């Protein structure tokens, strides 16, 4: 578990059908939301890889037991056995591979949620401090261009700086 | 000033299971086990033929209801439930493994044995068991033989098939065991009756037994049938003093194919690779539960009727 | 002024292995695979015939053994070493199949067949292998059938079991080989023995052999057996003139029930699904190591002793 | 792996008895240790949750005569069956393990992670780590502003214009 | 001024799978799957026996073939294709349950039965199809006796095999079916024919099946093989009236071995748990693709040419 | 899934064949390259261990088909089934182990790197700050010496606290 999506973000936006991952910002402007399509797509990606492998190239079977008429007494109940013995493998296999497979795929989804974060934290260095939900409180006057530049990964940080950190201090 | 990242939910969340959860919600979920089939045999590309009221080991010995299927060629078989093997009452010694070998089977050729019997016989008994064309009748790949002369022994006779082909041919023949004495005498004569089979892999000896027992379509007595394999260039001879139900032609199973018993009817536009009794099953999915009994390329059968895959992160709702 | 986060640990942890490790040492762990097992048959709950030393055939034909389990009911059939299945010597052909059928019902009832004999017969033949209150008795479901006056020829004979029930019963019969020309001569007389049985879906003819064989209860005859299952409304035929050990009762398995073969004791107190030889296998474990051959609904059998599951962090202790 | 334990925390701690996360401090009044009740729990629901799993539960009849020869070549077909089934089942009841064992010690790992970033985003600008797991804090920090601290109640505002002249100066 | 972290990556990554990705570069992998065996049989460390061109079969009745295969000690067993088991023409009931007995023995011994006969029987039959060093010859193991004088009948006879021994022997009988009733009366006489043979645990009667007319048909002379375990204290005792071909020695077989079809070489440098149709498997891999046909202890079989496991991480080039 | 390998680090070096993980520095003198010898070391040992797991065998089995005559042709098919049903468990489960396996691997090797990445970090403290893509920043001179104690582990920020600071904020 990475404690991002049910961890320290407190709930997921039902409003954001635009994609898995996304922004929501606040400036002088007013309030927006988008959706990170790099992020999505890599979740997707791998959700789709899981989905590949599962729909196997099988061996041909014959019958060993008649349908239409009676089989020997113990040679049926040596088949019986067997083809319990084995489903009961199969249902096991089955069980256990959605199972495993679960866990990784909300895992993944909980670390694509984080490697975003990270990436914008990394991104606004000083210019911003967290609060513990998720959200990054910026220390400069952010445009509607500048945070379009946040989610394009192209904002500049040295550029803030001086003023993001007079406002950090004071 | 702020910028906030989150992710999405939905309102109507899928539970599924985890390592550490029964019963985790998430954004959206698949099926892994199939559990719809189709209610028919898919035999598109498939050289198939459907029996009908033909059992596969009726098409050995040519049992009326076979008739349209004494020779052929296929790559799938189709068997359906109350199929007819006999018309004369009777049994097969080792039948399920000749039903199975028929069921593999790619198709079968017949053979004449080229056996002829002299004036004191007569190979052209019939009853009213077998009908064929209106008429009293009998198994297509056999002859009933009897005494030409009624109450006569019937006699001494030896009978020689040479398989030269270059595979194995099956061959069969019955055994009569008539219900009264008076009718064996009649048939065979008085004398001890004993038939004598031999190849180079078979030797076996059957006595016609009289007995007592129930009527089955009318008839009390009975013919077993026995086989055997013929390997190339061998030969096979029946001796024999009455009793003997004899081949008029051989087998040849050719090739392999699938054998399918199935209620279901046949689709010939439609294309499949997995069957059951119910009819056809077409998934990408890896696990059925449809039926433990699947002939084919076919998902594996699981005792579960359902295995939510997550496809999507936990839902979270607002 | 300083704020510290830590995690627990143990002065005694315990070993676990993981896909990187086989050596881990964790704060807790607990087993997967059973071990124990208790050697008693746990019978709590269970309508259960124990055998005793009964084989499930003499059940059948009445070996004086199973007198006191001709019939029954039961869902647990429990079956013992060295059970007496033949008082007198012989052997019954397709046994195993039959020994299935019996240890996979939940009861047998008995049926009269009725069958009578003319007057020539002397259908009360009785050994010494086979004892009722210390003297010659014969199984009780069966009877030797002999020409009443010694040496003449058994007469030609026909006895039909008609099956007017709505289920399918089990007919078993005895042929007798004896052990010499001069003993067949005496019991069936000089002609040839033949035996057929015929129903509508069976069909089978017998030769009583006369063999020298060693003396097994002090006899060198043998009486073996042979069973066929007569359907609803068919009837089964027997023709025969000596030699024919024939079926005074048929019998009908009812229903299922679970077949146990263990010489272990029974204990009524306590209640289990799963049984081997040894006794009883109560776990919520999901593996045990005690038998490959169990019956009932049991823990996977695995080749190993122990498989311990982590049910905590990673120890790491003091230095 | 997340990297807390046996990770930058040197070890775990013996004395602490009523969890298996939680904070020791020392401050002016002294030291104190206290469990964390929420990351306790979380890890042990989990570890419930794969015994549930492991606890979850075909009926089999007898194939092989105990007391009774059984015929030569079926008794070898069975004999093969079972233990190829056995094999299966042991390398089953191996990988179970293995892979439980690793998933649980990791999950393990992750929470003590949680709960080091659920404080270090708490704490915000008023301390900073030392690498071994400790935030120096930079005020002074009495046993209830200690307890506001666990208790997710916090509020860095209200500390950090003087946190900030020490973390300068 | 400034540091930088990094991680290795190769110029030429491996392609392996995981759970979400086919082709993921890595920056090395190595093989689960074993795809090459020894074309060789390593018997290092295994007391052996290389039957060459005998049939195991053959070790217990004495075909020429045989002769040197007669007892032994081994605890590995190897036959070999096309091996012979007979001489004259005929086979052996349940034949594929004795072979597979005595590829799982660690050996076998020989015991005299210590039957002997009568002046009118000739105990020294012998033929041609059974040559030994050039001269007319018999199974070592059996004897074919004959009317001394011919034409006259076979005296009844009785012969009991004991076994005083603290485990279960194995003896073999065959039974002679003639090529003709004249043949027949010139062996045994003009008699009925009755074979019986009885032990404490087994009883069974066979007559002698006479074939017919040219040699060269199904039904000629041939001598078919029957067998039985004889317990512990127990007795057996054949019955006979002409026809049997009889027991000189008994079997036993001893201790465990493990049985090996295989045409080949044996190679004593080399060792190996793991045998196939084709040779040796020695491999510390846990999976193979060889074949689904292994005996020993082997890596299970898998329809999978190859299996990457990573032994890296992501390759992620400039 | 860890964010390092293959995620803010842009790509692996070639050129290190010392080690799996390692440092290139730059300061006034010139640049370098080290391998870290224990989080290479971590990261092979627990791959040998997985190694270990998969040679690890073993049960003995005798033949049931003959390779050179016929068999019976009822339990000659019921033979054929079965082995073709043990099979294809055996290929699911091999083609599952190395899959699961190989995922694994590959976010222990992730995982491992991160750690690294964030002792170095944690060491830096005030003196230094995060570029996104890997390096660390240092706002003082740090010489030959001073970048070996960084990979040494024995790097004392106090003692460059001071001048980092006015950096920092200048
Ligand atoms: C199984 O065994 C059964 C007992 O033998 C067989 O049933 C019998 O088959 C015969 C011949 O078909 C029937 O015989 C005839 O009876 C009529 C008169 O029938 C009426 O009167 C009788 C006597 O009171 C009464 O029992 C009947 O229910 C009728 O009301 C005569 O006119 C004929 O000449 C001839 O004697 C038997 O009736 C019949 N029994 C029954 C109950 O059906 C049965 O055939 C055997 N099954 C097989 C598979 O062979
Ligand atoms: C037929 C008869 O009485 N013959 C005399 C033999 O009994 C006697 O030999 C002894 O036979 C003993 C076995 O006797 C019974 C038995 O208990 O098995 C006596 C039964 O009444 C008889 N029952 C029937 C229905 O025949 C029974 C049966 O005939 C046989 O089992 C068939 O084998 O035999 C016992 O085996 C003794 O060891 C044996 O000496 C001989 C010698 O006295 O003389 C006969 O006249
Ligand atoms: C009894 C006899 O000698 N009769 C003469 C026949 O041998 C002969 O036919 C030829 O028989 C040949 C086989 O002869 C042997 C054999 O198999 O080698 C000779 C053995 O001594 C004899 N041994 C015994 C125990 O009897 C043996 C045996 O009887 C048979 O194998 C049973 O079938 O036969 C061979 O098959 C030749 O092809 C065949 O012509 C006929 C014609 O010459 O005359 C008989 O007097
Ligand atoms: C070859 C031959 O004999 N064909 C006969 C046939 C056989 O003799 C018979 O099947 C041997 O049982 O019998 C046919 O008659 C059957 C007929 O016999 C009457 O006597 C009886 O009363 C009827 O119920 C009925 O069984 C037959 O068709 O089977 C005639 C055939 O020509
Ligand atoms: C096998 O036959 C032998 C003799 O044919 C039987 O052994 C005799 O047994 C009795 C009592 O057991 C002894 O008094 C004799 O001394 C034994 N004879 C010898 C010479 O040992 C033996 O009982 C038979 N086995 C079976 C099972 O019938
Ligand atoms: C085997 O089990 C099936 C499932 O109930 C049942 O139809 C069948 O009768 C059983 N067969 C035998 C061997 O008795
Ligand atoms: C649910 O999953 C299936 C297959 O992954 C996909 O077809 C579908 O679009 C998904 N539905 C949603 C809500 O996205
Ligand atoms: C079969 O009969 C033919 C004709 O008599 C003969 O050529 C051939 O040898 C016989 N086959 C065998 C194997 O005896």
């Amino acid at each position: 578990l990475f404690g991002a999506i049910a961890g320290f973000l407190e709930n997921g936006w039902e409003g954001m059908v635009d994609g898995w991952y996304g922004f929501r910002h606040q400036n002088a402007q007013g309030t927006g939301q988008a959706a990170d399509y790099k992020s999505t797509q890599a979740a997707i990606d791998q959700i789709t890889g899981k989905l590949n492998r599962l729909v196997k190239t099988n061996t041909e079977f014959e019958s060993i037991e008649s349908e239409f008429s009676e089989i020997e007494h113990q040679i049926g109940n040596v088949i019986n056995w067997t083809k319990d013995s084995i489903t009961d493998i199969w249902t096991y296999q089955a069980e256990l591979l959605v199972a495993m497979e679960n866990q990784h795929t909300i895992d993944m989804a909980d670390s694509e949620m984080l490697n975003l974060y990270e990436r914008v934290r990394k991104q606004l260095r000083q210019n911003a401090e967290e609060d513990g939900k998720g959200c990054f409180e910026i220390y400069h006057a952010c445009d509607d261009s500048c945070m379009e530049s946040i989610r394009n990964n192209t904002y500049d940080h040295s550029q803030y700086r001086e003023e993001a950190l007079l406002n950090r201090l004071n | 000033d702020k910028i906030c990242l989150g992710h999405h939910a939905v309102a109507n969340g899928t539970i599924v299971k985890t390592l550490t959860n029964e019963q985790e919600e998430v954004t959206n979920a698949t099926e892994t086990v199939e559990s719809t089939g189709i209610n028919r045999l898919c035999m598109k590309g498939r050289k198939h033929k459907d029996l009908g009221n033909c059992h596969p080991i009726g098409m050995l010995i040519g049992t009326p209801a076979c008739d349209l299927h004494l020779t052929g060629m296929w790559d799938t078989l189709i068997e359906r439930e109350n199929a007819i093997a006999y018309c004369y009452p009777g049994a097969t010694v080792n039948v399920e493994a000749l039903r199975q070998k028929i069921m593999e089977s790619g198709g079968i050729n017949k053979i004449s044995t080229g056996f002829t019997y002299g004036s004191s016989i007569n190979s052209a008994g019939t009853t009213r068991a077998c009908m064929r064309n209106g008429g009293n009748s009998f198994y297509a790949e056999l002859k009933w033989l009897v005494s030409k002369s009624a109450g006569q022994n019937f006699p001494q006779t030896t009978n020689t098939y040479r398989n030269t082909d270059t595979a194995e041919h099956l061959i069969m023949w019955g055994i009569h065991h008539p219900s009264s004495t008076q009718e064996k005498n009649d048939l065979y004569g008085t004398q001890s009756l004993s038939i004598s089979v031999g190849s180079s892999t078979y030797r076996n000896n059957f006595v016609p037994v009289v007995g007592a027992r129930p009527q089955v379509n009318g008839l009390s007595s009975r013919i077993d049938f026995h086989w055997t394999l013929v390997q190339p260039g061998d030969n096979i001879t029946f001796s024999h003093n009455g009793g003997l139900i004899a081949p008029s032609r051989v087998s040849k199973l050719i090739g392999r194919g699938l054998g399918i018993q199935s209620d279901a009817p046949i689709d010939n536009n439609c294309e499949s690779k997995c069957f059951w009794r119910g009819g056809s099953i077409n998934t990408r999915l890896p696990f059925q539960n449809l039926s433990p009994r699947t002939v084919g390329q076919c998902p594996k059968y699981v005792n579960r009727r359902s295995l939510m895959l997550a496809t999507g992160m936990r839902n979270v709702p607002e």
